[PDB]
RNA sequence: UUUCAAUGGCCCGUCUUGAAACACGGACCAAGGAGUCUAGCAUCUAUGCGAGUGUUUGGGUGAUGAAAACCCAUCCGCGAAGGUGGGAACGCCCUUGUGGCGUGCACCAUCGAAGAGCAUAGCUGUUGGGACCCGAAAGAUGGUG
RNA sequence: CUGCCGAAGUUUCCGGAUAGCAGAAACUCAGAUCAGUUUUAUGUGUAAAAUGAGAGUU
RNA sequence: UUGAGAAGCUCAGACGAGUAGGCAGGCGUGGAGGUUUGUGACGAAGCCUUGGGCGUGAGCCUGGGUCGAACAGCCUCUAGU
């Protein structure tokens, strides 16, 4: 049982040209969603910071934006996360509100019956 | 009589989890010698460029 | 025995040549030293410190007057410590973090063909080397 | 100015020259640092000078060069060359080092003739030991090891030869011989004091 | 070149045996045909950098093959954690030469208590892997009549 | 295919680790040590003249 | 005096068995990047031949006869050599 490496320069084409059709299909948005930054969990690294898999639920409350809208735009959401010190709050919700400054919302056509 | 096995098993512990932080300070220092231990202008090489 | 160096360096095969012509024409025994560490192996020339090379030059007496320090080999700094000293220096290659920590603070670097043009006869020079054992 | 002394066409650098006929009879002070890159300009005007007719005319059109410029800054136009050809000794080669060592000659017979010209206005003995001064401070120090020994047995080569030619009628006395007696003394390059005397051709019939 | 004249010379390889004796293998010709490929380790040498070192997991990029080349982010690996004499080389001499006066590398004696690696390539060595090539009844699983 | 060097063929303890021979490198010396050497002489051994060769280490 | 492929040229002396084994320089095959502004229907490669040469040798160059579409010297790379 061995295995080559000739399809390494095959297989980075193949995600470069992934990552390509993803852009064209949704435009304006990028081609990654934001994630958080969190501290490894280990007496080796916990001075460094790192990203996370996404924003917890008081990282959401706290900056302003609701746990569904926050999905839609690209915002993920980690239920399990927490916050138990303040600096890790900060460092997340101040992330998010910088991403909600350079956030370009496109509005969404609405049904409006006659009656209501 | 010392302490546990898994009590010495933390010894690496207490010895790798200074490794990463004293490798970042070594990229750093070696930069900071790097601006420091730098040849100065040679202000003759300006008379062509 | 050894007549011939097992380098390649092109540039290397032009310093012996000119120290195989001082070597066979002069009476120093600089000369035919110099000529005989140019054909030692990469492992039996070794790294020496400018340390290393500041506490020969400034050793017991100190009088360091204005000798010129030659080895034939690298010369690696030392970060240790901080104050080098003012210094004249022939060998092979330097180290960027080296010669510019001779060139920032004192005196200059050489290469062996610059010695040669100035002491062909070895005046006035210390021919050092670094520690072998390593 | 700079750019165009070291030009890759002679029809050039040769219109640099005479547009330098002007620059350096300029009636005000000029710091070392602008006759130094000036001069490296110049070094390189005559590193491709081909013929050796043409290269061997060019020496005396630099040569001519010194008592052109102002009295003032004479001194330091003539120490620049003396640096601006010792740190690039060493990067000549074989056949471009025949016209260097003629250009040499030129200019090391230049420095006796400006102080036949200013003796006739100040004392030879304060002219020449400002000269003096000059050898002290540029080619002939003791401090730095950087210059090259060639120049040096160059210069006592030429030392009198050129003080002859200089003075066709006689040499007054004075301390034309002093930078050697202050080299051949206290010279930290042991070689080149052991073998100084021995090519110079000091006479002290004069002196 | 064929042939003759004179002088000569027990069939080759293996194995055996001091040696042979041997016993083998050889009807002849052509073609095929056996230290190779790879991971690990150590050594020597060459090269780049040198208290550092290593781009190629991956990302950036590459319009003329775009599986190449070129570029670097976060880690990570491996390193990093004083006197005495003999001494290489040099200077001062000075009866020069002879030697002395010294300064004393590597290192060794003595008394004692101013890092040299990392990476690539090669060579030879060694350990595995089908392991230089050929050759020992197998055994096991599953089928056939 | 050619060229150079070229053993051991066995001590010794014990399938081996040694050694030895051959190399390969690094050293220090010829104003230094040597020798399947020979003398001289003291009591066959030992010690100190000739004949030669540069010799010793890791 | 021209004798600097300094990896060259030149001078002197002694020496030369060889298994196991150690070291070094070369010859040859297929293909690969560079090169010879290389060769080839006015004849490539191959083949035979008591043609002529070169090298201690591995090997090489050439004449003739056949032959008919490809091939080679040099510097490196490489291996089912």
């Amino acid at each position: 049982y061995v295995k080559t490496w000739f399809n390494q320069p095959g297989r980075k084409l193949r995600r470069r040209q992934a990552r390509q059709t993803k852009a064209a299909k949704i435009a304006p948005r990028p081609v990654e969603a934001i994630r958080p930054a969190v501290k490894p969990p280990t007496i080796r690294y916990n001075m460094k910071v790192r990203a996370g898999r996404g924003f917890t639920l008081e990282e959401l409350k706290a900056a302003g934006v609701s746990r569904r809208v926050a999905s839609t735009i690209g915002i993920p959401v980690d239920h399990r996360r927490r916050n138990r010190s303040e600096e890790s709050l900060q460092r997340n919700v101040e992330r998010i509100k910088v991403y909600l400054a350079h956030l370009i919302v496109f509005p969404r056509k609405a049904g409006q019956p006659k009656k209501g | 009589t010392f302490v546990s096995s898994t009590m010495v098993r933390a010894a690496i512990r207490n010895q790798a989890a200074q490794r990463y932080v004293n490798r970042q300070e070594s990229k750093l220092e070696r930069q900071v010698r790097a601006q420091q231990n730098v040849i100065p202008e040679d202000p003759l090489d300006n008379v062509f460029a | 025995q050894r007549s011939k160096p097992a380098s390649e360096n092109v540039y290397l095969k032009l310093l012996v040549k000119l120290y195989r012509f001082l070597a066979r024409r002069t009476d120093s025994r600089f000369n035919k030293a110099i000529l005989k560490r140019l054909f030692q192996s990469k492992t039996n020339r070794p790294p020496i410190s400018i340390s290393k090379i500041a506490a020969l030059t400034s050793r017991k007496s100190a009088s360091s007057q204005n000798k010129t320090t030659v080895v034939v080999g690298t010369v690696t700094d030392d970060e240790r410590m901080l104050t080098v000293p003012k210094l004249s220096i022939a060998a092979l290659r330097f180290t960027k973090s080296a010669r510019a920590r001779i060139l920032k603070a004192g005196g200059e670097v050489l290469t062996l063909d610059q010695l040669a043009l100035r002491a062909p006869t070895g005046s006035n020079t210390v021919l050092v080397r670094g520690k072998k054992h390593a | 100015f700079i750019k165009k002394l070291a030009a890759n066409d002679r029809k050039t650098r040769d219109k640099a020259l005479e547009s330098l006929q002007r620059f350096l009879s300029q009636k005000k002070k000029f710091e070392r640092l602008d006759f130094l890159k000036l001069w490296k300009g110049l070094f390189y005007c005559m590193w491709m000078a081909d013929k050796p007719l043409y290269q061997q005319k060019l020496s005396d059109n630099l040569a001519a060069l010194v008592p052109i410029v102002w009295i003032d800054n004479r001194i330091l136009f003539q120490s620049t060359f003396w640096e601006t050809m010792g740190r690039e000794w060493t990067g000549i080669d074989i056949l471009r080092t025949d016209k260097f060592y003629l250009l040499m000659r030129r200019f090391c017979a230049a420095a006796f003739r400006d102080i036949q010209t200013r003796s006739k206005t100040a004392l030879l003995d304060k002219v020449v030991a400002e000269y003096n001064q000059m050898w002290m401070d540029g080619p002939f120090n003791t401090e730095n090891l950087a210059f090259p020994n060639g120049i040096l047995f160059h210069l006592a080569d030429i030392w009198t030869e050129e003080l002859r030619k200089v003075y066709p009628e006689d040499v007054p006395k004075a301390d034309w011989y002093l930078p050697f007696d202050s080299t051949i003394k206290s010279s930290h390059n042991v070689v080149l004091r052991k073998t100084l005397p021995k090519r110079l051709d000091r006479v002290s019939e004069y002196t």
